[PDB]
């Protein structure tokens, strides 16, 4: 049955990642809600009512990000989600450090180095990061540095049986592991197109649907705890019990 | 009436005439149809009409559509007797007139058909300095102490040195609302001279004038004169030539270029009428207040006339129906493909057919019935009509040499990949000097202009700019492209966005280069040396030698005018959008994501044969089987997530805004996602099994 | 018979292909040898149908074909770019023993170029990138050998040095562009060249920023 529904979740949860970026709680909702009443209308068998949260990742994930410094909000499991599984490098909108400290943590094996494109030094800390397949975070990037095209465009010059990128006269070798996170401060930003086609949008600003949301997890979470682990057992029985029944199988 | 609104409208010019008729006493031109301004005097003392004085001149076949030829006519005479009358004392006068109609080529040939003056042009940037005047005066001219006071002549005798200063209201204002130039050359022409700052002592012009031209100051970027200034210098009005004019013009330049091919000699006049009035109906609709690419200027005609003579050059017996043929097509790649809207698209393709049948009404409609009307000399050996289907095929099998060599994404080709693959490479062929894209972001302007290039054996060269740029690198960069395509035969395509431009330094260096295939502000001491001296080892190369310097200058300017092609970019100047072959490539149209999705997903497993085939769904108009299967459903579905998302982008803007733009980029991420999502999930689960 | 005479044909072409390819690789023109062949594409051509179907006739024209085709690949390789060091790489690599003053078309055309055009385009591009560092070294040693310090007249006293402003830009320019190709991946082999320029350079910004404190602290003090 699971086979026979695959490609209709699998659908739903890569539009949710790809194009529900950058859109409050309500608008991806509503977006969700449109897909699924598509899918409906098309007769594409999809998993009745899914949550993306556990479909996408699975319980220890999302433990890890908690231990991680990560708000519990369901926007913020989402943003988690999308900043995990991307293709096009992140460009965080979070008006509070939250998110910042957030990818910090998460990153600190991999030796995560703070930049931001006002700094003089910004390009020396690119080049040295894009060497040894460090991870890179920018910071204030409405002054957003026109020498990252090539490497927002993912543009590879493999020749000899190795990987190159050009960064202006210079080449560079494009090592592994790369991943560069784009930040920003101001929620209130206008990107270029060209700037907007090349990041996937992680907006983390407070509207009155994410806090109405947070607000009613809270008081489910104080005032009626029964009705709060039914939830969650609700959530779990998609994935994480049958990874556990799996477990206890093996 | 030529100097009181001699710099107005046609209709200012008839209301002063006939104000002065009611006024004065003085005998007039008797005929109440022709308009006084287009009478003159004659030296008997009678009013004598300017048609009259109008030659009729045959250019060659193999001149047609020259970039300075020049076919004399009404307009072009009247202006010329009154840049002699302006010239005899050497008052210096600026042409001001809307772009394309004719006032700096006009100049160029009144200036140089006298033989005892000698012209120099100078083209006036937005950062245009007193500096560059000196520099002109210490390259053509000296100074000389004989005199009362220091003197400044040029070195040739008996030569009057013309500074044509073109865009002269093009330089910026300062702070306080003035411009040096400007000023310097006021103080130049009502004192007659200059302080020159290396001794402080006046130096005095002799044999130097000054002759301006500039497109009005309402358009952008352009400042009007100071009164101090436009005191000195009459201005005319150069207004776009009239049917009158264009139909003589064009019908002489027709028949230069018909006579190739004697077949079709009787079919000049109807063919020029034709285009004529074509061209007034376009010119007519798409104002500059719908879109502002939206102007028309004789620059188009001029490139229609070009085109249809390059398309019949090498072919030989040809009948009405490929005349025919070529004409639609070049109205086609002119006054179609830079249209937005496709009600605006079809009503152009209406108005060609229509316009064909009425001036050609026995012809069979065969030839504006057939739909693709595409040509290519990729298959074959020349430029012929092809079809769709071929075409297609063979592009398909190119594309796959090419991103198996560089650009290893792969492409899918549906019609408008096609159509504007053969538009770009029809700008490349011809020896032109930019093709610019406009689009947006991620469609794929870049990527095609690249494949093209590569099609046709052109280098590609992009500026890499950083935070750190510079006007100096980038007038290097330009400087090399030339000569890697002046000083080379090898040919070069320069491609730039939107975001490689910074500062207006960057632009109308483009500008001057496609109105002319030349920056002369580029080469200087021993750049200008090298430029010399590579151009004598091309020359070596083709097989000339050194000969004159100037003329190696001139041959570096006829191979970048025959050889770059830069083509630059934006997202969606008066002066860039007609200097340019404006083509709109749009955002992917339905039936263009629905192709994407197909190939893109067809390594996907998506065949389930109990699909039951629901009712509604319609987002491809055209899907390809009535019935649709699995596979067809989800990319249906996949576009009409596309298209919620542009719905949802358009409602969010119209209750209070703050969107983000959905690009085709997203669609390729999307689809990406749910191939790499769908192959994860399937995979665990068939481990799992 | 006419299978006689195709066999002669056949040899006439190998004794032709063969003297053609005793030329050396150092005096084998790219361009003549694309005309040559051409030419003999030609002459391969002239024979009637019926000589044409014979199986050698079409082997000849098919690895002639292939000669046409690597051609670009001979274009390539005889260039300023392989010096060499990448000969000695393409020699490793393809295990075969020739010899450099020795070397002949003729070894190059036995093996297969076409198989190989992988490992024969990775040497080119490693011998394209070490040419573009190589050079940028020796333009910064050509700047840094033809540069002399401007000197101006000071009251008929000394000569006080003139364009600090374009001297300073150089350097940094320079100190600038040693970093970046401290960056490059074909850095491995100008490493110390690199060094050793990077340390003059560092050496002359020092030099030079006390001079510039000195002489205007000593026209200051001079006045
Ligand atoms: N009377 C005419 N005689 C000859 N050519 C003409 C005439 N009227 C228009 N043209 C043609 O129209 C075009 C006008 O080009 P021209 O550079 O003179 O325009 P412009 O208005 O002075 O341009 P800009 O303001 O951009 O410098 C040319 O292709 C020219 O051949
Ligand atoms: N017809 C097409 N089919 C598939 N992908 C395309 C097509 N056109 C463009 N793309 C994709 O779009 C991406 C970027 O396009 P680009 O040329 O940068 O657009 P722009 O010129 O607007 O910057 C490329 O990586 C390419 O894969």
């Amino acid at each position: 049955n699971q086979m026979s529904t695959i490609a209709g979740d699998c659908l739903l949860s890569a539009a949710f990642i790809a194009y529900a970026g950058y859109f409050d709680q309500q608008m991806r909702q509503n977006l969700f809600t449109t897909w699924s009443h598509h899918l409906q209308q098309a007769n594409i068998q999809f998993r009745t009512d899914i949550a993306r949260t556990e479909y996408l990742s699975n319980a220890d994930e999302r433990l890890r990000w908690q231990a991680s410094s990560l708000p519990a909000d369901d926007l913020c499991t989402e943003n988690a989600i999308m900043l995990k599984r991307f293709n096009r490098y992140p460009l965080i909108i979070d008006p509070s450090g939250q998110a910042t400290e957030f990818i910090m943590n998460e990153y600190k094996d991999r030796k995560i180095t703070r930049t931001s494109f006002l700094d003089d030094a910004f390009r020396k800390n690119l080049e040295s990061a894009l060497r040894f397949g460090n991870p890179l975070l920018v910071q204030d990037v409405e002054s957003y540095d026109p020498v990252l095209n090539p490497v927002l465009n993912r543009e590879v010059r493999r020749t000899g049986g190795r990987v190159l990128i050009t960064l202006g006269d210079q080449d560079i070798d494009l090592s592994p592991s790369f991943v560069i996170f784009l930040s920003t401060r101001d929620p209130t930003v206008e990107f270029p197109p060209d700037l907007c086609s090349r990041v996937t949008f992680v907006n983390f600003t407070v509207t009155r649907s994410s806090l109405q949301s947070q607000c009613l997890n809270e008081v489910l979470k104080a005032e009626r705890p029964d009705v709060d682990e039914k939830r969650s057992d609700l959530l779990k029985l998609q994935g994480e019990f049958q990874l556990r029944l799996r477990q206890l199988e093996k | 009436l030529w100097s009181l609104s001699g710099d107005s409208r046609l209709k200012m010019r008839a209301e002063l005439g006939e104000y002065i008729r009611r006024i004065t006493t003085v005998p007039l031109p008797t005929a109440p149809n022709i308009p006084i301004i287009d009478y003159e005097v004659s030296i008997s003392g009678e009013w004598s009409p300017w048609q009259a004085k109008v030659p009729q001149i045959e250019v060659e076949t193999h001149k047609v559509a020259a970039p300075d030829v020049v076919v004399p006519t009404l307009d072009t005479v009247r202006h010329e007797a009154l840049l002699y009358t302006w010239l005899a004392e050497h008052k210096p006068l600026v042409l001001c007139g809307p772009p394309g109609s004719g006032k700096t080529m006009t100049l160029f040939s009144a200036l140089r058909a006298l033989p005892d003056m000698e012209v120099v042009g100078l083209n006036f940037s937005s950062a245009t300095t007193p500096e560059l005047l000196l520099k002109t005066f210490d390259h053509y001219c000296e100074y000389r102490r004989t005199p009362n006071g220091v003197v400044l002549a040029p070195v040739q005798l008996g030569k009057w040195l013309v500074l044509f200063c073109d865009e002269i209201n093009l330089p910026d204002m300062d702070k306080y609302g003035t411009q040096r130039v400007i000023s310097f050359i006021r103080q130049m022409v009502e004192h007659g001279g200059f302080y020159r700052t290396s001794d402080q002592t006046w130096v005095k012009l002799e044999r130097i004038q000054f002759v301006g031209a500039c497109n009005p100051p309402t358009d952008p970027g352009r400042k009007p004169l100071s009164h101090r200034f436009l005191r000195h210098v009459p201005v005319v009005y150069v207004d776009y030539p009239g049917p009158a004019s264009l139909t003589q013009i064009y019908g002489t330049f027709n028949r230069a270029m018909l006579r190739l091919i004697p077949s079709l000699r009787t079919y000049a006049e109807p063919l020029t009428a034709a285009m004529v009035e074509f061209y007034t109906m376009s010119q007519e609709r798409f104002t500059q207040d719908t879109q502002p690419h939206y102007i028309y200027s004789p620059r188009e005609m001029t490139r229609w006339v070009r085109g249809i003579f390059e398309a019949l050059r090498p072919l030989e017996t040809l009948p009405v129906e490929g005349l025919i043929r070529i004409w639609a097509h070049e109205a086609l790649r002119l006054f179609q493909d830079r249209l937005v809207e496709d009600e605006e698209r079809r009503w152009t393709d209406e108005n060609i057919d229509t316009v064909a049948l009425k001036h050609f009404p026995n012809i069979d409609r065969e030839k504006a019935m057939s739909r693709p009307i595409l040509y290519s000399n990729w298959l074959s050996k020349d430029y012929i009509p092809v079809d769709q289907e071929e075409l297609r095929d063979y592009v398909k099998a190119r594309l796959k040499v090419f991103y198996e060599e560089e650009l290893d994404v792969p492409l899918v080709l549906f019609n408008e990949v096609l159509d504007h693959v053969l538009r770009i490479d029809r700008i490349f062929r011809q020896p032109q000097g930019h093709l610019l894209l406009i689009g947006v972001s991620g469609a794929g302007k870049t990527t095609l202009s690249r494949f093209v290039a590569w099609m046709n054996g052109l280098s590609v060269y992009q500026i890499k700019v950083h935070r750190k740029y510079t006007g100096e690198d980038f007038d290097e960069d330009l400087r090399t492209v030339l000569r890697r395509s002046g000083c080379k035969n090898e040919k070069i395509a320069f491609i730039m966005d939107e975001s490689n431009v910074l500062d207006s330094g960057f632009l109308e260096r483009m500008n001057t280069l496609l109105a002319n295939g030349e920056v002369p502000g580029l080469f200087e001491g021993d750049e200008y040396a090298t430029l010399m001296t590579q151009c004598k080892e091309g020359a070596q190369k083709e097989g000339l030698m050194l000969d004159s310097h100037e003329e190696l200058y001139k041959w570096f300017t006829s191979q970048v005018i025959r050889n770059l092609h830069v083509v630059f970019t934006m997202n969606p100047s008066p002066a860039l959008f007609n200097r340019c072959v404006l083509n709109w490539f749009g955002d992917w149209s339905t039936e263009a994501l629905y192709q994407v999705g197909k190939e893109f997903t067809s390594k996907m497993d998506l065949e389930k044969p109990n699909y039951i085939v629901p009712d509604y769904m319609p987002v491809v108009y055209d899907k390809l089987p009535q019935p649709p299967s699995h596979r067809e459903a989800i990319v249906n579905s996949c576009v009409f997530v596309h298209q919620t998302l542009h719905q949802a982008n358009a409602r969010l803007a119209k209750r209070g805004g703050r969107t983000m733009a959905i690009t085709p980029r997203h669609y390729l991420d999307f689809i990406n996602h749910y191939a790499n999502l769908f192959h994860e999930k399937r995979s665990e689960l068939e481990e799992q099994q | 018979q006419d299978l006689k005479g195709v066999w002669s044909e056949l040899s006439k072409v190998w004794e032709q292909i063969d003297q053609m390819k005793e030329q050396p690789w150092v005096s084998v023109q790219p361009r003549k040898l694309r005309q040559n062949l051409d030419a003999l594409l030609n002459q391969l051509k002239s024979f009637p149908a019926r000589l044409r179907q014979y199986a050698s006739y079409e082997f000849v024209q098919r690895l002639l074909k292939g000669y046409m085709k690597i051609n670009m690949l001979v274009i390539e390789l005889k260039s300023e770019a392989l010096k060499d060091r990448h000969w000695k790489q393409l020699m490793k690599r393809l295990h075969v023993n020739w010899v450099v003053s020795e070397l002949t078309l003729g070894q190059i055309w036995d093996v297969d170029l076409q198989k190989n055009e992988a490992i024969v385009k990775d040497v080119l591009l490693v011998a394209q990138g070490e040419m573009a560092l190589e050079e940028f070294l020796k333009q910064i040693r050509e700047v840094w050998n033809t540069y002399e310090l401007d000197l101006v007249n000071y009251q008929n006293k000394c000569r006080l040095i003139r364009g600090w402003d374009d001297l300073f830009n150089k350097v940094k320019e320079h100190i600038n562009s040693v970093s970046a190709m401290k960056l490059s991946p074909y850095y491995k082999v100008f490493e110390e060249d690199a060094l050793s320029w990077e340390d003059k350079l560092n050496r002359i910004m020092a030099l030079f920023d006390v001079w510039i404190d000195v002489q205007r602290r000593w026209v200051y003090l001079e006045g």
